[PDB]
RNA sequence: AGACAG
DNA sequence: CTTTAGGCTTTTGGGAACTGTCTACAT
DNA sequence: TTCCCAAAAGCCTAAAG
């Protein structure tokens, strides 16, 4: 629920690095894990300028926003999305059509045969 | 602090009351147990568990067997494929039908008893039903017999009151390298004394589609396929039906073609070689009036066909029988109607009435159907699981000579070796007590068999017993030993034995057994590591714990710096022995090209199963695209799901002096990327609907 | 071994119950009465035509059934059905009985039908795969479920819960538990539940279910919603019953009362209907009580003989059982071991459906013609073995690499929802009251025996448990003493 | 750079066909001959349960010859392609009907249908079509009531030519008051930037192999999405198959059923034989069921043995290795191809002498390497050492020893215990291959990936041998340093 | 190392149970958390972490180099502490008696074995939810 | 979708 | 004053571990 | 079967011509 009256919700926060040490305390508590890992899955949380509908990772990696998992892997490539649940919702969507930057994703390949180009 | 007070009952716990020091054992462990109880086959080598409880008697008189339901007379008795000399002659006969009749009732129901030469129940595990020689010689017409009567029972079933379920094998508690992880180190004789019996079934179908080959006789004579109680090729092979062309018929249906075998384009039927057949069941339709069998190649099969039909005549020939004798007074066995309709249905119908057109499960049926069902002796080697009648499960993992096994100073030969610290781990520690007990009760008795003037690891000769049991001085001083031991392991076999008659008998069994059967009950008032202590501090009755010798890897015989202690523990096999390895180079494929599953008879058709194994899930493409990059794992699914990339792997597999380091296996220049089945598909899906997915500019 | 060890062994070791350890289920399908030669199976299935005999209109008499002759299971079996005699060779332990019914002393067309034929050991082979047939442990006459009263029907599944309301009382707020079961399988302002009270109301007057159920008086003490019409009781004649009406009354009244104007309305019946007009529904849940639902609830300790005693009993007997309960689903005892009431579920919901769909025709004179088209119609061949290995999950598949029964065999219990299996649902076992810990399993089922089935001890069956006739699981007295501590220390606190 | 969507022109595709192009427009129905070719187009049949003998066939079942490669079927007039690396085509084709402007891209008909179609009022079938029944008062919603009302008073008119035509200012409003009410932004451009691309003349009808029907005993078993396409077709045949030809405007209604037919069929199948979690995407497109693989239980050598060593048994050594032992028969000895399947075949469930030094020799010219390359993997794939490389040394000479030598080292990566667990092996059949697999090889793990500076945990020894060296070490078989000393 | 091998059996059992401050810790102990799982194990542990009371014992010399985990000899020679139902309750009443004594009784062996089915259902159930999540 | 194996 | 925008609360629907074996299936 | 969680529906409240 934090990756993905007051709760803790990572879209919540503002900036990653007021973020950050929330989680890893409540990793920390349970399960020993390393800051850098935290860092590489709350940059991947990460979104630059959710207002201009552009969800590819930020540079160099605090201008940008946090987004839902949902958005993310049915609005960033729709390759990874292929791989997660309810294609049709994506396949089904007019950003998907848009000629907008995105970021890229192993399956990519693999959703095409094999063909890079 | 009541800590020998057990304040439990062998009724409150069922299958856990199979052994004593349950509770010494973790739960997991426990219900590890019972499961392993409830998937073990039965082993050629069945004898009495060391220490006895009183469950094993029940589960033993509970178990299954051909017994006559009521006090019947039997009327009947018939027997497939006579046995005798002659033409059409049958080495053994499987099955004998009992049609007997249940007097002391008003209505004297008439009922059927099937007595076959084995019993098998899971998919590829059975075990030979021994008969009783005292009821099977007196098997008659017109004779009488009594209610629950058993005849051909399980060999896990002992002459005495008990069930055989494992074996006691000398296990010792080395940290030897072989018992890494979780595993067993075995020797080739104790894994000879326990050899699972495996009874399968294989069906052939051979109609206008397809005609027998010859694989089982000479040129003068066909055979199709095994007779009763012949063995299966070295070349586990059967059947080998091929397709009835007539413009081929100069090709594969000369003599010699008939003989080879084309391992593709044919169809075989591969079970284990050397296994003896036991039975052949026989379905022909006969009234096509074109054969679609040649001439030539129907001898076998009409024969059992033949004595088949005999067989099912006489038993609808008794049926009638005793209806025209007792019309509206012939109340029968459900039992003995399923059987008599089952012969209706094998007997050829008159011509007044439309043929039957037979099925089995939806599946049509055409001319010949042949059923051979054969037993085969699994010797295990390894992948073999075995448990310990604990949580302790296990994998053979190296199997060594006799010789090199394990020996004490006393002769004793480890049939096992195991890894001590994981019962520390998974704490199941009952299985210690019963080494350790058993050990010493072991060493009890080679004492008694070295205070007797006899041999150690040999049983006495019954003159030799005789000659022991001259002398009343040591036959007393022997069985006062055994009490003494008894009375310090098991209070309650202590009173039964103080309460004994003959002392003598008792003294000469634990001689001729070479071990003293001990009786620890669930309930029994014993605290168990007081008891191991008075056996540590005791002069008499002490284990030898000595050091132990025996040959490491390299070939050296080497003798174990520390006290080594051996002891015997009641192992058992289990099911998932392995056999079900499914190494595929090449799998058919489905009309639309991908790999499929096997049914039934395409996957009974191949030496080891042939399956396309899933070794790529999306976990499994994650960790490669992640690891490697995307290209090579494109490439590996390529190759699986285009079928012409995967031929292209094969023609360079063998169109190379090298076909191991291939230096490319697809050319992607002859073959482009983009032809897999799957993603083609998917395009071509999408591009129905108006969208196509593409890179980015 | 020593023989005279064996012995002394044997002595000193109580023996199993050859009731379950030979197979439950081959005596309560497959067990002959000795005055009469006649299965379990053919006297179910006489006890359900004869309850469902009340149905006839006056001369479609039940004779009876009898068992056939191979010749005619074999003419029966292979039919001409569009000039292909066609047969399945296969084991298929079976046996054939023919069911007759007379009309005015002449017979019709006798229908044939299969069954399973069990053979000990609880084994059958039903196209050529050998299947294990394990008993259900099934509660007696109703269970008690998290907060619920489940009672199963011939034709319903009902469950029985509560909610809270509140009413006023001589000005003051109070609180009381409605009762509500829904029954229209079709159902599924503030949204309400169908209150028993509402079902009282909905078939009786207001003022008639009051006087016809209780020593109460309505008028239109004071009894008056909460947040118009007042319901006046006399002072000394008060009880929980009807307080329990009043407080289901205002339950129904409360949330909906735009449909009333003139509260006289409310001691109509249409007024009731309305608000709740399936008169169909009405009248089958009038009539929708059977013999064996009866008989049970008189073995367990209520006295129902109509379904409004029924609701009567619920309301005021029973309802107990839904807030504070004496029993404990958590337990095994007081449980049957039934066999037949769900191999033969077939064949109990084709004589109802047969039954239902003849009475509901019409009253009129009954044609030959038109009675053997609704038995060939009704009663097939494979009408109780057409679903046994799809829609049973009491018939298992056998995988047994023994020569002993006990092990896997004989010793299955099969709960309820498994039973079924139709759901293929996954309740996980963890969240539940019903899967903890009692010493119920020590007796009944067995601990340390952990299928993933089953995880706990009710997976498989206790060989030593005493079990009486019909199938009842009787307390054993003596292990009984300890087992009482035993549950004491579960519920410590 | 990504990964987007585009819209295809259908015009193009038809255009680029340029092959043999049937329409199902011309398919009357209603009579044998018409009603077995559409069944021959459409419904790719299996008569039997059984399994196929023709690796190469035309459409028809005729041509069961491989050698007559692009050989034209006269009966068919399509030539004769590999049945499994048969091209994915659409099988036929639909063209606008005599009083029908255009037809609608399915892809803009389901992206209508989100926002359009309601539960309480259909505005798409209310724009479209003429024959569609409606009542304002059953409306029990609100927003729904409302945005009918703004419909109606707006006052376009309900004829599919119009709807096409007019699309542009359609759209404008729909986009305007409530229609909608979301997405504006990126489906206003959206429409702007394809507008040519969404009223395609010819439309296609979905390949033979998309539609599945398989007659067996107790009937033909079909899919249920299927049924949705099917009528969709049907419906341009009931536009030609009528006895009074039809008017613009019952012509017009019949297209847009067959274009919500189409649009409802393409959502169902995404939904369901894409999205679930069996399916193509989740299935098929991310691996599945690889060639030359093998799955047993491992069973290992307590010797002192590499790291990096595999030991495969005879049995899955001679069935996974068939065709190099086919070409080393075939290399050395004068044997047929057939004879080396059979000899192969033959020896698997039996020892010789021969196909062991055949073994041993392809495990020899395995030169740069111990042996044969492979990957190992553990269910369930958790970590990196859940797959690895090994390399296959030697076929074990027992038969009995359905067993895989892995590396005791290599047991930890994964959760790999010997209590009767098979594991699966894929043989790598490349040089290439196995140097992209040298990065899963077990050295990979051997650094922690949650710790700095330190290596893996999953190293550590094994319980025997750390047991062994604590008796050898920790052992009193010498005095203390004071005592040796003095 | 072909000789130096270990080796298990019940001397070792007996060799560390025998000890007399373990019999102590086995003895006269409150059945409560502090009780058992502070004071008693304390004791065991302080007997297990000497470096001279057991040399040369196989189980002891793997327990001290890590061989064996400390719990499952805790649970084993000292009192079993508190097993759980299939819901993550504790019960009131502990287990009296360890692994290496017999526990005989009916209301430890029916909490042991709920133990043992909430082991199994936590492996199912919660490996079914956790490997989606890491996907 | 049920059981079993890990 | 009338007619739509905005944000909070309800309701609904897709989704819920990997590999392998076996089992079920016409009236 | 039951819990998660997002997306569309629906509802009161508020601002501009
Ligand atoms: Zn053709």
């Amino acid at each position: 629920s934090f990756l993905h009256t007051s709760k803790t919700y990572l879209k919540n926060y503002k900036s990653p690095i007021e973020a950050l040490p929330v989680f890893a305390t409540m990793a920390n508590e349970k399960i020993s894990l390393n800051i850098s890992h935290c860092e590489i899955l709350i940059y991947a949380m990460m979104i630059r300028s959710a207002q201009y509908r552009d969800y590819r990772l930020p540079k160099p990696g605090i201008n940008g926003q946090f987004e839902k998992y949902n958005r993310l892997m049915q609005c960033r490539s729709l390759g990874g999305a292929m791989a997660f649940e309810k294609q049709h919702e994506p396949l089904n969507n007019p950003g998907s059509f848009l000629n907008k930057m995105r970021n890229d994703h192993p399956y990519d390949l693999l959703v095409k045969g094999g063909k890079l180009r | 602090s009541q800590l020998g007070r057990r304040e439990i009952d062998l009724t409150l716990l069922g299958h856990t009351g199979l052994d004593p020091w349950y509770g010494t054992t973790s739960s997991a462990r426990g219900a590890m147990f019972v499961t392993h109880i409830g998937q073990a086959p039965e082993v050629n080598g069945n004898e009495s568990r060391y220490f006895l409880t009183g469950a094993e008697l029940e589960y033993a008189k509970y178990t299954h067997d051909v017994r006559f339901p009521e006090d019947c007379r039997v009327l009947h008795v018939l027997r497939k494929y006579p046995t005798g000399i002659g033409k059409d002659s049958i080495r053994s006969n499987p099955v004998t039908t009992i049609i007997y009749e249940n007097y002391f009732d008003k209505y004297k129901t008439i009922g059927v008893l099937h007595v076959p030469e084995y019993m098998s129940h899971h998919q590829d595990f059975g075990y030979e039903l021994v008969k009783n020689r005292e009821v099977w010689e007196t098997i008659a017409p017109n004779e009488m017999f009594s209610k629950d009567t058993v005849i051909a029972q399980s060999g896990a079933v002992k002459k005495d009151g008990t069930l055989g379920m494992g074996v006691n094998a000398n296990v010792v508690f080395l940290s030897a390298a072989g018992t890494i992880e979780d595993g067993f180190v075995a020797n080739k004789n104790f894994l000879k004394r326990m050899m699972p019996t495996s009874y399968s079934t294989a069906v052939a179908n051979a109609g206008r589609k397809a005609f027998f080959l010859n694989m089982y006789g000479d040129d003068k004579i066909y055979k199709p396929f095994p007779d009763i109680g012949d063995v299966i090729r070295p070349d586990g092979v059967i059947f080998a039906i091929r397709d009835h062309d007539d413009d081929l018929a100069p090709a594969e249906m000369t003599p010699r073609a008939l003989r080879t075998l084309d391992r593709t384009f044919d169809r075989a039927v591969i079970g284990t070689p050397g296994a003896k057949v036991i039975d052949i069941d026989i379905w022909r339709d006969e009234r096509v009036n074109p054969s679609p069998t040649p001439t030539g190649m129907d001898a076998q099969l009409v024969k059992y066909h033949t004595h088949l039909s005999s067989y099912y005549r006489e038993l609808l020939k008794i049926y009638r029988g005793l209806l025209a004798r007792r019309k509206d007074d012939l109340h029968i066995t459900e039992e003995f109607e399923r059987l008599i309709v089952t012969a209706q249905m094998f007997l050829p119908q008159p011509d007044n009435v439309r043929k039957l057109s037979r099925f089995y499960r939806l599946d049509p049926l055409d001319e010949w159907r042949v059923e051979v069902t054969y037993k085969a002796q699994k010797m295990p080697a390894g992948a073999f699981k075995m448990t310990d009648f604990h949580g302790g499960k296990g994998v053979i993992c190296k199997v060594m000579e006799d010789e090199d096994m394990p020996i004490d100073e006393n002769g004793n030969r480890a049939d096992l070796i195991i890894f001590g610290g994981s019962t520390m781990r998974r704490s199941n520690y009952g299985r210690i007590y019963e080494h350790g007990f058993g050990a010493a009760a072991r060493d009890l008795a080679q004492r008694l068999r070295v205070e007797a003037g006899l041999d150690r690891h040999a049983k006495p000769t019954q003159q030799q017993l005789n000659s022991v049991m001259g002398n009343t001085q040591w036959v007393d001083y022997a069985f006062k030993e055994l009490l003494g031991f008894y009375e310090i392991i098991a209070p309650t076999m202590h009173s039964k034995m103080m309460e004994h008659p003959n002392p003598a008998e008792h003294v000469k069994t634990v001689l001729m057994d070479g071990f003293p059967y001990i009786y620890a009950p669930v309930d029994d008032p014993v605290d168990l590591m007081a008891a191991v202590n008075k056996l540590i501090n005791s002069d008499k009755y002490r284990p030898h714990y000595g050091k132990v010798s025996y040959r490491d890897q390299a070939g050296k015989w080497v003798t174990t710096k520390d006290n080594v202690l051996m002891g015997p523990l009641y192992m058992m096999l289990l099911e998932k022995i392995g056999e079900d390895w499914s190494a595929a180079a090449s799998v058919k494929t489905q009309p639309f090209g991908l790999p499929s599953k096997l049914n039934n008879a395409d996957r009974a058709s191949t030496p080891g199963r042939e399956t396309a194994i899933r070794s790529f899930g999306e976990s499994e493409t994650r960790s490669y695209n992640c690891t490697v990059g995307p290209g090579p794992t494109a490439e590996i699914l390529d190759q699986t799901n285009n079928p012409l990339a995967h031929a292209a792997v094969i023609e360079s597999w063998l169109t190379a002096e090298k076909p191991s380091s291939v230096p490319v296996a697809v050319d992607r220049e002859k073959i482009p990327f983009g032809g897999s089945r799957p993603v083609a598909m998917f395009d071509h899906l999408l591009e129905c609907s108006g969208i196509a997915l593409e890179y980015a500019p | 071994p020593d023989p005279f060890l064996i012995e002394k062994i044997r002595e000193n070791t109580p023996c199993m119950n050859p009731t379950l350890a030979n197979g439950i289920t081959v005596e309560h399908t497959m067990t002959r009465d000795p005055n009469t030669g006649v299965n379990m199976t053919r006297r179910y299935i006489d006890s359900l035509f004869d309850i469902s005999s009340v149905l006839f209109p006056d001369g479609f008499k039940y004779e009876g059934n009898r068992a056939c002759t191979p010749l005619k299971h074999f003419e029966e079996i292979t039919r001409e059905y569009n000039a292909k005699r066609i047969a399945n060779i296969a084991p298929t332990d079976m046996y054939m009985i023919d069911l007759m019914f007379s009309y005015k002393g002449e017979m019709l067309y006798p229908r044939p039908m299969l069954l399973p034929a069990f053979k000990r050991g609880n084994m059958v082979t039903i196209n050529g795969a050998k299947y294990i047939g394990s008993p259900v442990l099934t509660d007696v006459g109703f269970s008690v479920l998290n907060d619920s009263i489940f009672i199963p029907f011939r034709r319903t599944k009902l469950t029985f819960k509560q909610t809270d309301h509140h009413y006023m009382c001589n000005g003051q707020r109070k609180i009381m538990y409605v009762i509500w079961s829904q029954i229209h399988n079709e159902m599924a302002r503030p949204h309400i539940e169908s209150c028993l009270a509402h079902y009282f109301f909905c078939q009786f007057g207001v003022t008639q279910t009051f006087k016809q159920w209780a020593n109460v008086d309505v008028k239109c003490n004071i009894y008056s919603s909460a947040t118009e019409m007042v319901l006046v009781i006399p002072r000394h004649q008060e009880s929980i019953f009807a307080t329990r009406l009043i407080a289901g009354f205002w339950y129904v009244v409360d949330a909906f009362p735009m449909r009333f104007t003139r509260p006289e309305y409310v001691d109509s019946t249409n007024l009731w209907r309305v608000i709740l007009n399936i008169d169909s529904h009405l009248h089958s849940f009038c009539n929708s009580l059977d013999e064996m639902t009866i008989e049970e609830l008189k073995t367990v300790g209520v006295n129902v003989s109509t379904i409004w005693e029924l609701l009567y009993e619920i309301m005021t007997s029973l309802a107990h059982h839904l807030y504070a309960t004496d029993i404990d689903e958590t337990s095994m005892y007081g449980k049957r071991l039934t066999v037949l009431h769900y191999l033969m579920s077939e064949f109990n919901y084709a004589v109802s459906m047969f039954g239902y769909m003849f009475q509901s025709r019409r009253d009129r004179e009954w044609t030959v013609q038109e009675l053997n088209e609704g038995l060939k119609r009704s009663f097939k061949l494979q009408t109780a073995i057409k679903r046994l290995t799809v829609d049973h999950g009491e018939l298992d598949t056998m995988s047994n690499p023994n020569s002993s029964m006990l092990i896997k065999g004989t010793s299955i219990l099969v709960t309820q929802d498994r039973a079924k299996t139709a759901k293929a649902h996954n309740k996980s076992l963890i969240n539940d009251s019903s899967r903890i810990i009692h010493a119920s399993i020590a007796e009944v089922g067995q601990y340390k025996n952990q299928p993933k089935n089953n995880p706990d001890g009710r997976g498989r069956l206790n060989m030593y448990t005493k079990v009486g006739p019909t199938g009842l699981v009787e307390r054993r007295e003596e292990v009984r003493e300890i087992i009482d501590n035993a549950q004491l220390m579960f519920r410590a606190k | 750079m990504g990964l987007y969507a585009k819209v295809v022109d259908h015009n193009e595709v038809h255009d680029q066909f340029t092959g043999k192009r049937i329409y199902a427009n011309d398919y009357n129905t209603s009579n044998s001959d018409e009603k077995e070719e559409f069944d021959r187009h459409f419904y790719s049949h299996f008569q039997d349960s059984e399994a196929i003998e023709s690796s190469v066939s035309c459409d028809c079942r005729a041509i069961e010859d491989a050698h007559k490669l692009g050989v034209i079927c006269d009966i068919c007039n399509t030539p004769v392609v590999n049945t499994s690396s048969r091209p994915i085509e659409p099988s036929m084709w639909v063209r606008t009907p005599k009083h029908v402007r255009s037809l609608i891209n399915p892809r803009l008909i389901i992206m209508l249908t989100g926002y359009l179609v309601t539960k309480e009022f259909d505005f798409l079938a209310y724009l479209t079509d003429t024959s569609y029944r409606y009542d304002v008062e059953s409306i029990g919603s609100k927003e729904t009531r409302r945005k009918v009302d703004r419909l109606l008073h707006r006052g376009f008119e309900r004829g599919l030519n119009h709807f096409i035509d007019n699309f542009n200012e359609i759209f404008q409003f729909l986009l305007d008051a409530n229609i909608i009410s979301n997405n504006k932004s990126e489906f206003a451009q959206f429409v702007a930037q394809n507008k040519d691309k969404l009223f395609p003349k010819y439309l296609p009808v979905p390949s033979k192999l998309c539609f599945v029907a398989e007659s067996t005993t107790s009937g033909t078993y079909l899919d249920k999405p299927i049924e949705a396409a099917i009528d969709a077709t049907l419906t341009f045949a009931s536009i030609d198959a009528s006895s009074v030809p039809l008017s613009p405007i019952k012509a017009q209604n019949r297209t847009m059923r067959g274009l919500r037919l189409y649009g409802q069929f393409y959502e169902i199948y995404a939904k369901s034989r894409i999205a679930q979690k069996p399916g193509l995407a989740r299935r098929h497109m991310f691996g599945a069921r690889l060639n030359a693989t093998a799955r047993a239980v491992i069973t290992s050598i307590s010797d002192p043995h590499d790291y990096d060593e595999l030991h495969i048994p005879w049995g899955v050594g001679c069935q996974l290795l068939k065709y190099h032992l086919t070409n080393k028969l075939k290399a050395k000895f004068n044997m047929t191809t057939r004879e080396a399947f059979s000899f192969v075949y033959e020896n698997v469930l039996q020892y010789n002498q021969i196909i062991a030094d055949l073994f041993k020799e392809l495990i020899a010219e395995a030169a740069p390497y111990k042996g044969m390359g492979c990957t190992f993997h553990r269910n369930p794939t958790l970590q990196r050492g859940s797959t690895q490389q090994f390399f296959i040394t030697k076929v074990k000479d027992d038969i009995n020893d359905n067993s895989i030598s892995m590396s005791v080292l290599c047991l930890k990566a994964p959760n790999a215990d010997f209590d009767g667990d098979q594991l699966n092996l894929t043989l790598m059949p490349d040089v290439y291959l196995t140097k992209a697999t040298e990065r899963i090889a077990p050295h990979t793990w051997v650094l922690s990936i949650d710790e700095p500076h330190e290596i893996s945990g999953n190293l550590e020894l094994q319980g025997p041998v750390v047991e062994t060296i604590i008796n050898w070490a920790h052992e009193k078989y010498l005095p203390p340093l004071e005592e040796w000393l003095k | 190392l072909s000789e130096y091998l270990a080796t298990l059996s019940m001397f070792d059992i007996a060799e560390v149970y025998n000890h007399p401050k373990v019999r102590e810790a086995n003895h006269n102990i409150e059945p409560t958390t502090y009780g058992i799982e502070k004071i008693s194990y304390g004791k065991v542990k302080e007997v297990f972490n000497d470096p001279t009371q057991f040399i040369g014992n196989s189980i002891i010399e793997g327990l001290r180099s890590g061989t064996q985990k400390t719990e499952q000899l805790l649970q084993a020679f000292a009192w079993r502490g508190f097993p759980t139902d299939i819901n993550s309750d504790i019960f009131k009443y502990p287990v009296t008696t360890g692994y290496i004594d017999g526990i005989w009784n009916l209301y430890e062996n029916m909490i042991e074995s709920r133990s043992g089915t909430k082991a199994l259902l936590y492996n199912k159930e919660l490996l079914r939810v956790t490997e989606y999540f890491n996907r």
